[PDB]
């Protein structure tokens, strides 16, 4: 495993994108979803 | 964070190693740093938990817009900002962050930390939407001034709380930073190299059963087994006045061990001595399904008792690695061979080729295990499954008619050993949860067990500042109504029951019997002179030995255990020193 090169920092000249959908999921065991 | 032969990138917070599941699935990577080890692991949740526990919490507010730290594979690490929606789980509702990375981006931080971002779905429909997965934050830490004399302390240590790798070496330190001769005693000597290299960097003097006392003036730390320690108190008057004891796997049952208890809770009243004694089972629990690190499945069926043809084929079918305990050696023979038969490969373990076939169970790659109940203290496994019949051979003195020591069996285990055979799967988080599949119930009453007053015969043998008597731990003493100090021998008597034992690798309630019979050790008369029920059987045929002298007598000692030749081994140990060649 590498250098992560991170840091716990918040920028906000970060893009603002991304869609919010109310989503209905069943969780699996498996830590996959399901539909409907 | 990158693997070849990115998948993943990992976060480091609180000293721990935070990240998704299905992106190592529970392999150790060694940075420059010290080499990781994994430590929690929620399949439910898809999160996994390096060199500790969760320690981080929640913070989704459901209408602040967070956003996540991306760590793309081939460039730098990009920021972006999202309004999440809402995942509706059957049983609760999780943010969902609308967002897309190439593959080996998990475990991006979001925005302090309040989820992982990696697992998500895939609508046909629309686009992939991606899920704010985080578990609630969970620990055991630094302990305090246990170290006052006086005092007893008991800790319910479940595998695996870090007790060897982290307690202990803690412990040590402390104890060394407020100059104490700390003793520590482990149940065997494989847990003890076990100790001694976790105490790595530690000045660590493990000691051997051959030196009766050792000391030095540049102060260490005595580390042996607890027999060494019990045999060294009826060996020398040169024993140390430690002031720190620390017992680790408090709960055996030997007589040793429990001689040791009883010993050091003495020292304790004396008020020149701290103890620390640690179990998974303390001797006021009967708990036989624990909470453990890993989830356990506890699966009762019924299970074979010996040879079986058809029918159970859940055992074969089944794919990881089985430990199977059995209540004896012929038993596990029987089981073994059956196994063996349908093409699985097993090793065999017992209370005296444990040295030699255990650390098999480490180097070679094998698919059963058979076992007695020297595998309850200590020893661990890299399986996943658990067959425990609970049945087990119990040590009896009979006192109606003659006074002799049968093994009864196959008799149901305690409480404490179903859950130690049970304690030996669910600390090591793999995706199917650890199997404890058993049969049958438990017994409490196991206070006729021979153990107990041959701890008491060990206990008030022992030199002691006169002053008081050495009686058992107080949790143990109601376990037989043996009055103090009845068992004592004097000088000549002592000597030789010492030496029974240590170099005739007798029983203790045999080498009792011997030595307070005014015989002298290299005395073996007594081995032929018995009842003619007393004659030993070697596999349906009378036992006939040739002694020292060059004479033939079948073997018919006068006091009978059944522990000396309950198993070739230990008939063979016997035989040899019924010709007085040990």
């Amino acid at each position: 495993s590498l250098e992560k090169a991170a840091n716990v920092q918040w920028d906000e000249m970060a893009d603002i994108t991304g869609s919010s959908p109310i989503i209905e999921v069943k969780q699996d065991e498996d830590g996959s979803f399901s539909i409907r | 964070r990158i693997m070849q032969r990115q998948v993943g990138v990992g976060i480091h917070m609180e000293g721990v190693f935070h990240t998704m599941w299905h992106v190592t699935r529970g392999s150790v990577i060694c940075h420059e740093t010290g080499r990781l080890e994994p430590s929690w692991a929620d399949v439910r949740n898809d999160m996994i938990s390096y060199g500790g526990g969760w320690r981080l919490g929640d913070k989704w507010d459901k209408e602040e817009d967070v956003q996540v730290l991306a760590i793309e594979p081939g460039k730098n690490p990009k920021h972006v900002q999202t309004k999440p929606g809402l995942f509706k789980t059957l049983t609760g509702e999780i943010g969902a962050v609308t967002l897309d990375f190439k593959p080996g981006t998990s475990g991006s931080p979001i925005i302090k930390v309040i989820g992982l971002y990696g697992n998500g779905v895939v609508t046909k429909s629309g686009d992939y939407v991606s899920a704010i997965t985080q578990a609630e934050r969970i620990d055991y830490e630094v302990d305090e001034d246990i170290f006052r004399k006086k005092r007893l302390t008991i800790m319910d240590l479940h595998p695996g709380a870090g007790k060897t790798k982290r307690i202990l070496p803690s412990i040590v330190r402390e104890a060394l930073k407020r100059r104490l001769r700390t003793l520590i005693l482990a149940p065997t000597r494989v847990v003890a190299a076990e100790m001694e290299e976790a105490l790595r960097g530690l000045p660590i003097r493990y000691q051997t059963p051959a030196v009766k006392s050792e000391h030095t003036g540049r102060e260490i730390v005595d580390l042996m087994c607890h027999a060494t320690f019990t045999t060294r108190l009826l060996s020398s008057t040169r024993v140390p006045n430690y002031n720190l004891i620390v017992m680790d796997e408090a709960h055996f049952t030997d007589p040793c061990s429990v001689a040791a208890r009883g010993y050091i809770s003495t020292r304790v009243e004396m008020g020149e001595a701290a103890a620390i004694f640690m179990t998974a089972t303390p001797p006021g629990s009967i708990d036989p399904f624990p909470q453990s690190n890993s989830p356990i499945e506890d699966i009762e069926r019924e299970i074979p008792e010996r040879s079986w043809n058809t029918g159970f084929d859940w055992i074969t079918d089944y794919q990881g690695k089985t430990v199977w305990f059995v209540p004896s050696i012929k038993a596990g023979n029987d089981i073994a061979n059956c196994l063996r038969k349908s093409g699985k490969k097993v090793i065999q373990l017992s209370r005296k080729t444990f040295d030699t076939e255990y650390p098999k169970t480490k180097l070679t790659d094998w698919d059963f295990v058979v076992t007695t109940d020297i595998s309850e203290m200590g020893a661990n496994f890299r399986a996943g499954r658990v067959i425990d019949p609970r049945r087990c051979l119990k040590p009896v003195i009979l006192t109606d008619g003659p006074e002799r020591v049968i093994l009864a069996g196959p008799i149901p285990v305690t409480p404490a050993s179903a859950a130690q055979r049970r304690g030996r799967i669910g600390r090591n988080p793999a995706q199917e949860d650890d199997q404890y599949v058993f049969s049958g119930d438990p017994l409490k009453n196991d206070e006729d067990h021979a153990h107990w007053t041959e701890a008491k015969m060990l206990l008030d043998n022992i030199y002691t500042p006169e002053g008081i008597i050495p009686t058992l731990f107080g949790p143990e003493r109601e376990k037989t109504q043996a009055i103090d100090g009845e068992f004592r021998l004097r000088g000549e008597q002592r000597k030789t029951f010492v030496e029974l034992m240590r170099r005739g690798d007798l029983p203790v309630w045999l080498s009792y019997k011997v030595a307070s019979a005014g015989i002298s050790y290299k005395d073996r008369e007594w081995c032929f002179t018995g009842e003619r029920n007393n004659q030993i059987l070697e596999e349906n045929m009378e036992v006939e030995i040739w002694t020292r002298e060059g004479e033939k007598k079948k073997l018919r000692p006068k006091w009978l255990d059944a522990r000396v030749y309950a198993d070739p081994m230990a008939l063979k140990d016997f035989k040899e020193f019924a010709s007085g060649r040990k």
